[PDB]
């Protein structure tokens, strides 16, 4: 949920 | 103690995900929903810039020494520019689906950003060349960039465990964080010249010395899942922890508070610090602002 | 045309910053690596002037009118002295940490400098009294200082965008740079009277007149990260660039004429001329010397 | 990396 998967 | 406020934004579409501030407090956060940039001015006014182009994901953003709003578009192969006469620039990536992310100034004044996909660390001038250097290790998913004490660029690998160095030679050193598979994320400058960084599987603040030594320090909540890191006033270390719903923050002693921002589900993302005020988004369509008092 | 020759320093550590020359040709570099200051006699030995305490981040220098050498103590919070039997005296500043950086003769032989985080002109005499005159904007960041063809004292003005005037009375006086935060840094007395400056983000050689009328000129290569100017023969105005790596000179008709280092990286700063040689101090451990062929 | 940043 922090853009790129999973940042 | 400290005092926790949340700005609500009157656009709801837009996703607040990277935050910075000016040579005034000027707070500029991109909006990869909205798919374009607003600006809180000092009083009051948001002016929103509007990409021309739809679903370019505007990622991390910074404030360049000459006035200017320097993005990446994740989805779009492009490093964005916002000069200081309200124009926006584009500059399309020289490989195809590069996917940048992180971005800060050179010391030269250059652009550096990091590229996902592409697997290497970028280039760019005000006019607008670019050169790149590829990482040694396969995937290694390069994320936040930040300028180093020692002047050459670190940034956080992803998948690859580590804590990466380039200078302006582009010549790249990597030092493998001791917790296994740990997934870092934010990178940042501390003020005792150490880079701070988040595991965000490891649930640790990382600190690397410019030499390269490494000392972990273990976040209180449970799968606290942390984001983005920024300095504080003194040593503070302050850090947005998207999974646990708080905003965290490394002390005197190298102890970890965190302050619970507790309207929930929120999703805290990029952070960063005005000189009084830590400034962070949240995804869920608000800003929040943190003082001491 | 010219012709550019570098000598490299025996010391490796060093970091050359500030450069002077004498009533002969001596040489003196401020070294904020090594913490000391060294001499170049006229042919052949060095001489250096280790710093009793570590840390002080020796700055910018000038050679007085009674034969002394004056330099800065940027994290210090001091004003040093080498007397002409080359003994050090060191004068800590009133208020800590003052941060002092520029430095240049007064017309009455007095030595004053500039204060960055302190934001005040300083004052200093022989025998070591103190008096300091705060600065009107919060954060001017003040840095480099020369003494005007009126007898008053010229600054550039970093973060104010101006450049300052102070007289013997402590009377300040400002000059809005028309070219928006260009932060201004080298300032020097050109040979016409008027006071030229630097502009590190303008990307501009600038020119103040006494009376305060200001031109500018453009420099060729873009970024070229102007640090210092000194005046060399009839009009000439040379200048270090430090993001370009080259030496600029300002020439008949007020053309800038640009001259490659083209050893990389090598940061040149400081910049003097002793009649028939421009001196410029690179602070990767060498020296620069340039003359006319 | 002219000193005092960004001098
Ligand atoms: C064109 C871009 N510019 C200029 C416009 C910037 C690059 S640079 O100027 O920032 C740079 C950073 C530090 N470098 C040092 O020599 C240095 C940094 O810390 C120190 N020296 C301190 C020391 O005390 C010296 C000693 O430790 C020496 C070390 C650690 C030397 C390391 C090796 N240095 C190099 O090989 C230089 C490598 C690159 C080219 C660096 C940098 C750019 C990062 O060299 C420098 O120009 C400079
Ligand atoms: C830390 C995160 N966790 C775990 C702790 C929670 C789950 S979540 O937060 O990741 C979730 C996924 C997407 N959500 C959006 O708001 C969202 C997704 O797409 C969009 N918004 C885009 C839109 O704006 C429009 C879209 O068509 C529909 C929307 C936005 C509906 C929004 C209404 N959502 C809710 O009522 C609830 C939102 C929160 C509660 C949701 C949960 C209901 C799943 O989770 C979100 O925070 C998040
Ligand atoms: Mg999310
Ligand atoms: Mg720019
Ligand atoms: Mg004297
Ligand atoms: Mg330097």
């Amino acid at each position: 949920x922090t853009x790129p998967f999973x940042x | 103690e400290f005092k926790l406020q949340e700005l609500n934004l009157t656009n709801q579409d837009t996703g607040p995900y990277g935050i910075t501030v000016s040579d005034k407090g000027k707070v500029w956060i991109t909006q990869h929903k909205a798919n374009m940039i607003s600006c809180i001015n000092l009083d009051g006014k948001i002016t929103e810039y509007e990409l021309p182009n739809k679903g370019a994901k505007v990622m991390c953003l910074t404030i360049s020494s000459d006035g200017e709003v320097w993005f990446t578009e994740n989805a779009a192969n492009k490093i964005g520019r916002i000069t200081k006469k309200g124009i926006i620039k584009e500059y399309t990536l020289p490989n195809p689906d590069s996917a940048p992310y992180g971005i800060t100034e050179g010391p030269n004044g250059d652009i550096w950003f990091t590229e996902m996909n592409g697997n290497r660390i970028g280039r760019i001038t005000d006019d607008g060349k670019i050169r790149e250097y590829e990482l040694p290790n396969k995937g290694s998913y390069p994320s936040f960039i930040t300028l180093g004490s020692d002047n050459a660029l670190w940034f956080t690998e992803n998948q690859n465990n580590a804590i990466g160095r380039i200078t302006e030679s582009g010549d790249i050193t990597e030092f493998k964080i001791p917790t296994p598979a740990s997934g870092p994320v934010g990178i940042t400058k501390g003020n005792d010249d150490a880079l701070w960084f988040v595991e965000i599987i490891g649930n640790k603040i990382g600190r690397i010395t410019t030499s390269g030594e490494i000392t972990e320090f273990k976040i209180p909540t449970p799968n606290a899942r942390p984001h983005a890191i920024t300095a504080g006033a003194g040593i503070d270390l302050w850090f947005t922890e998207w999974g646990a719903n708080k905003i965290g923050r490394l002390t005197s002693n190298n102890i970890i508070e965190e302050y619970p921002i507790q309207i929930k589900s929120a999703e805290p993302a990029g952070i960063c610090f005005d000189g009084e005020t830590i400034w962070f988004a949240m995804e869920c369509d608000k800003i929040g602002k943190l003082t001491l008092i």
